[PDB]
């Protein structure tokens, strides 16, 4: 509740700024929860701060539950923003961390702006070199809709992780399943069919 | 020129003369002794199969063969299966020839000796041979193996030692008699155990449940007298000599008045015939029957104290770990066995028995009655070899295919010892978990069939189509993908799990498939929730027998639904399922002449056709050309040859065809 | 009470057997028709008698009178029944064992011992007699047409193409052509024999017409000869003429909305003494009532609790 | 009242003896009626 002062202040520039800013982020969290355990970590928290990174999901969730709409409506704008918004690798693999750990709980993933964010999602995994997620968020794009766009988005992804047989079959699902011959060579390119390049 | 003109009495002898040169010219490179061999026993099989339409040409053929064949495993030194098994059956088939017997006996004492642990089975079945001279050789060669190594040796020995026939057992009496005298304790101690934890696995009611159980059948289908004597004579056989222990006691202080006074009608009826007798020996054993089969559910826990009073006072032996045992390793004494024993409730009662060893390791086992365990030994060598063929090869290499085993250890005629793989499920609980979870009925897709058709078992294949596809398309299947992600730590394993089992599913899919390999319902099949690989039991409806059978006779390859398709790759099955098809397929068509040997090992064993026999090897004969149409491209029609892909994507259409789905066994789940 | 010139009987899975007449879509009569599922219902010329086929029993029931059991039945087969049908001046019934069997049963309750069986190697499924009651064709699962005679017991067989199931055989009783249809849309039109002499029964395939994407469900000829009406898998029955095999009609019953999720085929369909009105039977628990050229349906049944299977209608010999 | 019901079975070996009887009892081969006549819907005339 009193936790907002945190947040809008819009002004975390560099680096160090973000760090300082989750630190004290985890803080404030972890300090008022209204469970024993956490509260009395919290102390010592202050003084570590390795554990208390270990320890962000259960925060966020543990508070979460309380949190009522309009707040959560500002929690989740405020993350959406940190999360465009910077490009570190450390943040970003928490903010992945904290969804995907949100996702295997019953209370279903966080609400995004749009489809849970998948699609911004994914864009940030790229940068952040962690890649199996990327392949997964693109499996939930994937299963609504087949568009070209996905399917070299695949066929890229695949190539970095080093599975050639899976840009083979998604080659033979796009011949025969959209079958117009939009295949620009590049993604021959890709395959290393020169060939058919040619 | 083989493969150009084939084979004739006219290139015999230019390929002959060829080969011979090739070895004269290098005399120090397996390949040309091996193609010599190989020649040589091929134009003898020819000459043997043209004749039936002057065993001295057969001959003078076959002696050369036989002296490649000792030449080749001399140079071989580190696998060499396939020339052993050659030449184990020309002993097998011609030892009997004086010409024969010298070859022979220079070969076998100029090899190594470890070589013989890759057959050691394979000889103790042809152990009662009708040729004095053939079995001689075999008396000496088991007798040095056993002199230098012991271990490798016992477990089959005291086998054969409780055997039914006369000469199966008494030669098994002569060897091991000469086995003792340089060590004699370890005969007694394994004789003992393996004599006493068999009475575990068949309790004396249940063993005189299931005598009963085939006896009246037997009798209200074949009116036999005769047959059902033979039945329980035995039972009563071995009853007459007093219980040992105090379940038994306690059985018979129950039974015994009734079990014995129906004997003594049954003497009476077969005295003089009329059924004025029998008629009260049938009723009391059925009374008998009834009594007894109130109660066999409750049995759900055996204590050693209760049933056998030697073994949990042995605390130390000298036997190893049945079925762990490497000659290049120090063997691993049993330390002691726990007093509990306890019963997984099935049809057939397997007991969860666990040893501790020397090193203070646990090995949990699952001991089998009621059945067979003999085939299973042979499978699994086999798929250990083709292990071994794709172990040797660097395309497949780097791309980690092989085949988990587990141990398996026959411990006499009707009952055995498997070993117990950690970790594993059944994929039916995973199913039946995620869906209970979910509070999500079981059988729905069972339920919708049966609402929209009652007699959906007597419908036309075409009506069962339509209800199947409409059952199928209302229920959308995604269970596994769901179920294996919410059950996965991180995503990255989660993947590298997809990738093993998509792999592993492929191969296994494939050697099921030139095996003949039926019955995959999906209580068969287990998961590593570890590694994710995928692994197969139940290896007992072998060669294509389930596709012959008369009701409910599959028409399928192998098991691949939706479930094992949706949840494998987002594309469907021709990402990773078809190149590694086309891999595997390959490099087992390229060694055709090893997996080909090993089979025909298999079948030609005459203790082993009796599943599938029911001249006199002409059905077997019938099989075998079979598996040579698998391996040449010719299943189809045996006037073409198609390609890998083409064999491979008619396999495919096949499996997952709507129409031949329909026809399975409803339990057999084609709706998962 | 049956006795009028027009009849119309309707079977499925609900274990009785529906009867009507095109007057205003009324039912008089339902007869109890239990434990099985039918195959093929047809009524005898004299309309003494019809003949309900499937599942090991042929049960028999009456036209005019009123009774509400099976007062004649035949058994003895192993399995379901794939066809049957009657002599047309009512000697005899032939009848295709599903497994590998073609037989006769007499009417006549005497030992004139006249009955044969004929053994192929393959499931069948589609039987037609030709019209004058001398050569008989079969269709199995595995492509292969067989002809068969009674002045002799074999059967001259061919095989078009192979691996593939045929579904439908029908003969027009002016015996013009041969029409044959298999389970992916393919349709043979052959041309007619002309020898009686010594029942050669020459055939040349003439036309190849593709059509039906989806499973194909049934072919029929025109009691005059010049139409013919096909029903497919994907909800839609479709009409030809005799003379240059040209699309004159097309009936489809997708609604256009994703709602129903083919709910039903339509398994059959039947033309009038006429040709030009037919009657289609579907699996959506209904039947319909068309003609052959406005496209727009003119009557409905719509009285049976689940599907609808297979459907028997005679008329007067008039028109 | 069970009883009102009749059923025949199937008798192998039929007419595996007398072929010449059986070349001509069902040998028919009454071929005819060709010739059509027109119809003005005269049921269905009455339907409608």
């Amino acid at each position: 509740i009193n936790l907002q002062k945190a947040w809008g202040a819009a002004r975390r520039v560099s680096k160090d700024d973000w760090l300082e800013w989750l630190r004290r982020l985890s803080l404030e969290l972890l300090k008022d929860s209204s469970s024993p355990s956490l509260r009395s970590c919290w102390a010592l928290a202050q003084a570590y701060n390795p554990m208390a990174r270990d320890l962000f999901n259960a925060a966020f969730v543990s508070c979460w539950s309380e949190l009522n709409e309009d707040q959560q409506d500002e929690l989740i704008r405020s993350i959406e923003l940190a999360l465009t918004s910077q490009d570190i690798a450390e943040v970003t693999q928490t903010l992945l961390n904290l969804a995907e750990f949100m996702e295997h709980s019953d209370k279903g993933p966080l609400p995004l702006r749009d489809d849970n964010g998948i699609v911004l999602l994914g864009e940030r995994a790229a940068k952040c070199r962690a890649y199996a997620k990327a392949l997964h968020y693109k499996e939930l794009e994937f299963q609504k809709g087949p568009t070209p766009a996905i399917l070299e988005s695949l066929i890229s992804i695949n190539n970095k992780l080093q599975q050639p047989e899976a840009a083979a079959g998604v080659l033979e699902y796009a011949m025969k399943h959209f079958g117009e011959l939009e295949i620009q060579a590049t993604w021959y390119e890709k395959l290393h069919e020169w060939e058919d390049a040619l | 020129q083989l493969n150009l003109q084939g084979i004739n009495e006219s290139t015999i002898p230019k390929v002959l003369q060829y080969y011979s040169a090739a070895t004269e010219h290098d005399r120090s490179w397996y390949k040309a002794w091996h193609a010599w061999a190989v020649m040589n026993f091929e134009a003898v099989l020819h000459y043997k199969h043209q004749n039936q339409a002057l065993s001295k040409t057969l001959l003078m053929y076959t002696v050369p063969a036989v002296q490649g064949f000792f030449r080749s495993i001399s140079l071989s030194r580190g696998n060499n299966l396939q020339d052993t098994l050659r030449v184990l059956t020309l002993w097998f088939d011609y030892g009997h020839w004086p010409d024969v017997n010298e070859a022979l006996v220079e070969g076998v004492k100029a090899i190594q000796i470890d070589t013989w642990l890759q057959v050691i089975p394979q000889l103790i079945a042809r152990i009662d041979t009708p040729r004095p001279l053939v079995g001689r050789l075999i008396h000496q060669l088991l007798t040095d193996i056993g002199r230098y190594h012991p271990q490798a040796l016992i477990y089959p020995l005291t086998v054969a030692s409780k055997s039914t026939t006369t000469a199966r057992h008494n030669a098994a009496n002569k060897i091991l008699k000469n086995m003792c005298e340089h060590s004699n304790t370890l005969v007694q101690q394994a004789m003992m155990v393996s004599e006493e934890l068999i009475r575990v696995a068949i309790l004396w009611h249940e063993m005189w449940h299931e005598g009963l159980e085939e006896a009246s059948r037997l009798y209200f289908g074949e009116r036999n007298v005769k047959g059902m004597f033979e039945v329980l004579e035995p039972l009563h056989a071995m009853m007459e000599r007093g219980p040992q222990t105090l379940k038994e006691t306690s059985f018979n202080q129950a039974y015994g008045r009734d079990l014995m006074e129906a004997q003594e009608w049954c003497r009476k009826y077969m005295k003089s015939g009329n059924v004025k007798d029998l008629t009260q020996a049938w009723d009391l054993y059925y009374h008998v029957f009834r009594r007894i089969s109130k109660q066999l559910p409750q049995l759900t826990s055996l204590e050693l104290q209760y049933v056998s009073p030697k073994l949990l006072m042995c605390r130390d032996l000298e036997l190893a770990v049945p079925g762990t045992y490497d000659p290049n390793q120090p063997i691993i004494r049993i330390q002691s066995i726990a007093p509990s024993l306890q019963v997984i409730t099935s049809k057939q009662r397997p007991r969860k028995l666990t040893l501790m060893g020397s090193n203070g390791h646990e090995f949990v086992f699952l001991l089998k009655g009621h059945e067979d365990l003999r085939q299973d030994e042979r499978v699994m060598q086999l798929f250990g070899l083709v292990n071994t063929l794709l172990a040797n090869d660097p395309t497949s290499l780097r791309k980690n295919l092989s085949i988990q085993r587990y141990a398996v250890i026959p411990l006499s005629t009707n009952s055995g010892l498997i070993g117990w793989v950690p970790h594993c499920d059944t994929l039916h609980a995973l199913i039946r978990d995620y869906r209970e979870k979910k509070k999500i009925l079981l059988n729905i897709e069972h339920r919708i069939m049966l609402r929209m058709a009652p007699d959906y078992d007597h419908l036309t294949l075409m009506q069962k189509v339509e209800v199947f596809e409409h059952a199928v398309n209302n229920t959308a299947g995604d269970d596994l993908a769901k179920l294996l992600w919410l059950k996965s730590p991180s995503s990255e394993v989660w993947f590298d799990r997809r990738t093993n089992y998509t792999r592993s599913l492929a191969v296994m899919s494939m050697v099921g498939y030139i095996l003949g390999l039926g019955d995959r319902h999906p209580s068969n099949l287990m998961l590593d929730r570890l590694s994710g690989k995928i692994l197969h039991i139940d290896f007992g409806d072998c060669f294509e027998v389930a596709m012959t059978r008369e009701k409910f006779p599959e028409k399928i390859p192998f098991r691949l639904t939706r479930m094992l398709t949706n949840a494998m790759e987002v594309t469907g099955l021709d990402g990773n399922y078809r190149i590694t098809c086309h891999t595997v397929m390959e490099v087992l068509r390229e060694h055709k002449d090893s997996v080909m040997a090993v089979l025909e090992a298999f079948v030609y064993d005459p203790l082993l056709n009796w599943r599938l026999m029911d001249a006199l090897n002409k059905k077997a004969i019938q099989i075998i050309n079979r598996v040579r149409d698998k391996l040449t491209g010719r299943d189809f029609s045996h006037d073409d040859t198609l390609d890998v892909p083409t064999q491979v994507e008619l396999l495919i259409k096949q499996a997952t065809s709507h129409e031949n789905l329909c026809q399975c066994y409803i339990g057999w789940c084609p709706f998962w | 009470v049956g006795s009028d010139p027009v009849i119309l009987a309707t079977a499925g899975y609900d274990h009785t057997v529906r009867f009507w007449q095109a007057h205003s879509g009324i039912c008089t009569r339902t007869v109890q028709h239990q434990d099985s599922q039918v195959n093929a219902l047809e009524v005898t010329p004299d309309r003494s008698m019809i003949a309900a086929a499937g599942y090991q029993h042929i049960r028999m029931y009456d036209l005019n009178s009123n009774n509400p059991n099976p007062i004649i039945s035949y058994d003895g087969v192993n399995k379901n029944i794939a066809s049957v049908g009657f002599h047309e001046d009512g000697r005899w019934m032939y009848t295709g064992g599903e497994d590998c069997t073609a037989r006769i049963w007499d009417l006549r309750s005497r030992n004139l011992q006249c009955q044969r069986i004929f053994q192929v190697n393959a499931p069948i499924n589609c039987v037609c007699l030709h019209p004058n009651q001398a050569e008989l064709i079969v269709g199995d699962q595995s492509g292969a047409i067989h002809i068969w005679d009674l002045k002799t017991d074999h059967n001259e067989q061919l095989i078009p193409e192979p691996e593939v199931s045929i579904t439908s055989a029908h003969i027009d009783p002016d015996a013009s052509y041969m029409a044959a249809v298999n389970s992916t849309g393919n349709c043979y039109v052959w041309n007619l024999t002309g020898g009686i002499g010594d029942e050669v029964t020459q055939l040349i395939p003439k036309t190849k017409i593709p059509a039906h994407t989806r499973y194909a469900l049934q072919c029929r000829f025109s009691p005059d000869s010049t139409l013919l009406a096909t029903c497919s898998a994907d909800q839609t029955c479709k009409i030809w003429r005799t003379s240059n095999f040209s699309l004159m009609t097309e009936l489809s019953i997708k609604s256009g909305n994703p709602g129903e999720s083919s709910r039903g085929w339509m398994w059959g369909c039947a033309f009038s003494g006429d040709s030009q009105y037919i009657v289609t039977a579907s699996s959506d628990n209904l039947a319909r009532l068309w003609c052959v050229e406005t496209g727009e349906i003119k009557r409905e049944y719509g009285g049976h609790q689940k599907a609808v299977v297979c459907l028997a209608f005679n008329d007067s010999v008039l028109g | 009242n069970q009883i009102k019901c009749k059923n025949i079975q199937w008798k192998e070996r039929n007419s595996k003896q007398s072929a010449q009887e059986l070349k001509s009892l069902f040998e028919k081969k009454s071929l005819k009626e060709k010739p059509p006549i027109s119809g003005k819907q005269s049921i269905l005339s009455v339907r409608l």
